[PDB]
């Protein structure tokens, strides 16, 4: 277990190559200036049911 | 027609990232 | 800014290309879920949430920030507190 | 060459599909001649279009008492979102605020979309046309 984690560890560092260049991201952004989404603070366990019963 | 017409100005949006190198 | 709990927790509670289109960033949603569980050491955690009009989709829209030291400090204290518990005491939990 | 369902002298009707969780053979070749097919000597050659492979699959009130009730629960020159807003600041009060989200969402079902960004004097104006 221990050679086949350094396996990945070194394949993730042979296989680096450096991220292109782009225009910053921002989703969320985008969804918050339209006017079918809005904003509210809950728990987090109150959102997790929400997600998952909306998947449901 | 509204609400599609939103959500495909925001898929535009996210286009626009790579949108000048891509194309 | 901000809206009051009620108001989205109604809109969960009583409850279509408004609807049909909003379904689409499912996975992306899980991940915004799955990346900001609470930590064991904390209790309850509040994070803001972005909501559709009926319902349809609910985002968590924060990034899990933390100092390094304090992290790596807290999680030592955990692996402390973990194996003081089970040299004192084990019954697993029933799963699902 | 290929077997049609007339050489094949005894299918009969299938009575049952299973009895006990033992799944029953139906007895007549339609099935095997629905999947594949028979040459001249009896062999068997079976169609292979399965392109998605489904790897589950493989092992088994009116809108003018809305208005009304909308323009009883604002004060004039307030939006529906503030209203909701402020009689969120447990809340102050929590059945009307209750109301208020009720008739808002009958409204958001109709088909009118984007209630929240309405001031009073404008949800009067579409009730008087």
């Amino acid at each position: 277990s221990y050679q086949k984690l350094l396996k990945y560890y070194v394949l993730n560092a042979l296989k680096h190559r450096p991220p292109k260049a782009q225009k910053k991201r921002y989703l969320f952004r985008s969804f918050k200036a339209t006017k079918f989404f809005q904003s509210t603070k809950l728990d987090w366990v109150e959102v997790g049911l929400q997600v998952c019963r909306q998947g449901y | 027609e509204e609400a599609d017409a939103i959500y495909a100005a925001l898929d535009k949006r996210m286009d626009e990232r790579r949108k000048e190198r891509r194309e | 800014e901000d809206m009051p709990p009620e108001h989205v927790r109604k809109i969960i509670r009583d409850h279509k290309r408004v609807y049909l289109g909003a379904l689409k960033y499912m996975p992306h949603a899980v991940l915004k879920l799955l990346e900001n569980m609470p930590m064991p050491w904390e209790q309850i955690r509040d994070v803001p949430v972005l909501y559709h009009i009926t319902g349809a989709i609910s985002f968590v829209n924060e990034i899990p920030w933390v100092i390094e030291p304090v992290y790596i400090s807290q999680w030592g204290s955990m692996w402390i507190m973990m194996r003081r518990e089970k040299r004192d005491r084990f019954k697993r939990m029933r799963f699902p | 060459d290929i077997l049609a369902s007339e050489d094949v002298e005894g299918q009969e009707a299938a009575t049952l599909p299973s009895e006990g969780g033992v799944r029953i053979t139906p007895f007549n070749l339609q099935e095997e001649m629905e999947e594949g097919h028979f040459d001249a000597d009896g062999n068997y050659f079976l169609n292979r279009d399965a392109q998605i492979r489904d790897s589950w699959l493989d092992n088994i009130m009116s809108a003018q008492a809305l208005l009304e009730g909308l323009l009883e629960l604002l004060l004039p020159r307030e939006t529906v979102a503030g209203a909701l807003r402020r009689l969120g600041a447990q809340p102050s009060s929590p059945q009307r605020l209750d109301r208020l989200s009720g008739l808002a969402d009958q409204m958001v079902a109709r088909g009118n979309l984007g209630v929240y960004q309405e001031t009073r004097e404008r949800l009067a104006m579409r009730l008087k046309g």
